[PDB]
């Protein structure tokens, strides 16, 4: 079953030929649809759509389910890439989980897949209904989908979330590989072959496309650039949030051109392909995780520690409509920390008070099956992960000198880094929540007040609003500069030695003021959670 | 009062 040479373009022709498109139609070729100066009914429809789907459904509903994305703008080595017939390209089962998805967005996803995926690879499209209410997602969907012959709806009767839905999808799939997509995606030209070719070469590779943005207001598709605009890897922070970071120099050097995988410490986890056999062998998903949140970080750690490769294939591009309770997500994160993170789980627990509580109350469930998996696969430990996969990571102290919150006596609020503070921004005063996160601060042996969830940031004294800056102390040669050294004095003042001034919690932004221990706005409690 | 940021994946 193993033929010589490379697949021909005709061998890889798609499952369905895209009908000719109207270049001046709304959102043609992936262009912006500006929905502006609407009649009175029209503004009510758009507003309704926005509240139901958290994207401009008014726009989606006026854009073709068949829209092309214009010329192929990938790097030339992606466009010219040829694939060996031995080992053969494996078949794939597409698995899409949906819950109350717009019709326009779900069926544009399914049409996109059929117009872009080689017929010889596309075994089936499995749509897993996670207990949708919308009636059009019941019999109308079932009947509409029959014409495509390979599309099947699987009904999860009660809402159990993405994890359970994906495992149900995988249990009925007959493809050699599984390809997970969300229900609001558009495939670019050539997206599937690079994922399936990489699994063919390396059966322990878990491979993700480069995920392009579809704009939630205009549905503009951010097209790839032919230079390959400097790529991102996935990471995590010590709140166990998924994030994106630049490639290190060593990875830029290894990748001779864009057909080379990007090795990624973590994956976003919405869009990826895996050998169906490897998905089973590596322990699928932790069945005791509820709804969703954390499963992509858990699977990242498990794949790396248990001997697989987590890769982004930049020749593979899929667009996704990016958008924008806590107990379920925190419990999922505690279960992954308890199984994979060894002694480093305490770094996470100190930053997420709800997680520390779930651990102390032992409400995270039995993990014996995931511990047995880790033992049976002889997985490496989290020290090995950090040394070998993510040697660039900032790793906080396992046992920091001190951590907690900084509560102001004057206004009874907490010092707070605010949203999206990666340095260079002032701080705010915010209601004390006791949750850690944006109110988490550590005290160091060098008298620094660190906020160290993603970057190592230091409270940095200035004439204006105090700021967070990247700490100057980071190893043996370096020093903590005066602006980043603080004394918590017997009068409860936070004193900067360099500027001879005290932090005040008055005004919009905490600032330095002449030291006045009578001023309750200058009195701070460095409390423990 | 805000949660520990997540709910939808962020883009690059
Ligand atoms: O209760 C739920 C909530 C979400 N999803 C699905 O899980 C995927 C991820 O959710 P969403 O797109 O909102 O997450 P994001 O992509 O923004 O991270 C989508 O295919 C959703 O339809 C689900 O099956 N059940
Ligand atoms: C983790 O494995 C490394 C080698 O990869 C070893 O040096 C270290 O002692 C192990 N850690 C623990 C806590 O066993
Ligand atoms: C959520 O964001 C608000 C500001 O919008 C505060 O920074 C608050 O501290 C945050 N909550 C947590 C738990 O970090
Ligand atoms: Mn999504």
């Amino acid at each position: 079953h193993c033929l010589p040479g490379h697949y021909t373009p005709v061998e890889l022709k798609p499952f369905l030929d895209r009908p000719l498109q109207d270049p001046n139609a709304p959102g043609a070729s992936g262009k912006a649809f500006k929905t502006i100066n609407l009649n009175s009914e029209e503004q009510k429809e758009k507003q309704a759509g926005e509240e139901k789907h958290c994207f401009n459904a008014f726009a989606s509903d006026r854009i073709s389910l068949h829209r092309d994305l214009g010329p192929d703008t990938r790097p030339p080595e992606c466009i010219e890439q040829k694939f060996k017939r031995c080992p053969p390209l494996p078949t794939t089962s597409i698995i899409i989980v949906f819950h109350n998805e717009a019709w326009s967005t779900l069926l544009r996803t399914v049409h996109s897949v059929m117009y872009t995926s080689p017929a010889i690879l596309l075994k089936e499209i499995i749509l897993v209904d996670d207990a949708s209410v919308d009636e059009y997602l019941h019999d109308k969907l079932d009947e509409y989908v029959k014409q495509f012959q390979i599309v099947k709806v699987v009904r999860q009767k009660e809402r159990k979330g993405l994890i359970t839905a994906r495992l149900l999808g995988a249990s009925v799939a007959t493809g050699e590989t599984l390809t997970f997509l969300d229900a609001h995606c558009e495939c670019f030209y050539g997206w599937l072959e690079p994922l399936l070719a990489r699994i063919a070469e390396n059966p322990v590779a878990v491979v993700s496309p480069d995920i392009a943005s579809i704009d939630l207001n205009t549905f503009e598709f951010s097209k790839p650039s032919p230079y390959g605009h400097s790529h991102n890897r996935g990471n995590f922070d010590w709140s166990l949030s998924f994030g994106w970071e630049s490639l290190p120099k060593h990875e830029n050097k290894r990748r001779k051109d864009e057909t080379y995988p990007i090795r990624t410490p973590t994956f976003a986890g919405g869009l990826f392909s895996i050998s169906k056999d490897y998905f089973e062998y590596i322990g699928s998903y932790d069945e005791e995780m509820e709804i969703w949140g954390g499963e992509n970080i858990e699977m990242s750690f498990r794949v790396w520690q248990c001997g697989g490769q987590l890769e982004i294939m930049p020749c593979s591009v899929v667009g996704h409509v990016f958008r924008s309770g806590t107990q379920v997500i925190t419990r999922n994160q505690v279960r992954l920390a308890e199984v994979w993170m060894d002694e480093y789980k305490e770094i996470f627990y100190r930053r997420n008070t709800e997680a520390a509580k779930i651990v102390k109350q032992k409400t995270f469930g039995d993990i014996s099956k995931r511990i047995d998996l880790r033992q049976r696969l002889q997985c490496k430990n989290f020290t090995w992960y950090l040394s070998n996969v993510y040697p660039e990571a900032y790793v906080p102290d396992l046992n920091p000198l001190f951590s907690g919150y900084l509560k102001n006596i004057g206004n009874r609020m907490c010092l707070d880094v605010g949203e999206n503070n990666h340095g260079g921004k002032p701080l705010i005063m915010y209601s004390c929540h006791g949750l850690g996160g944006n109110q988490y601060f550590e005290y160091s042996a060098h008298h620094e007040i660190r906020h160290n969830i993603q970057k190592e940031l230091c409270l940095h004294a200035s004439k204006g609003p105090v700021q967070l800056r990247e700490c100057t102390y980071k190893g043996q040669k370096t020093f903590a500069v005066g602006e980043e050294q603080w004394l918590h004095q017997k009068d409860q003042t936070l004193y900067n030695e360099a500027l001879h001034m005290c932090l005040t919690g008055n005004g919009e932004h905490p600032s330095l003021a002449s030291c006045n221990p009578s001023d309750p706005f200058q009195k701070w409690i460095f409390g423990q959670n | 009062n805000t949660p520990i940021p997540r709910r939808h994946t962020r883009s690059a």
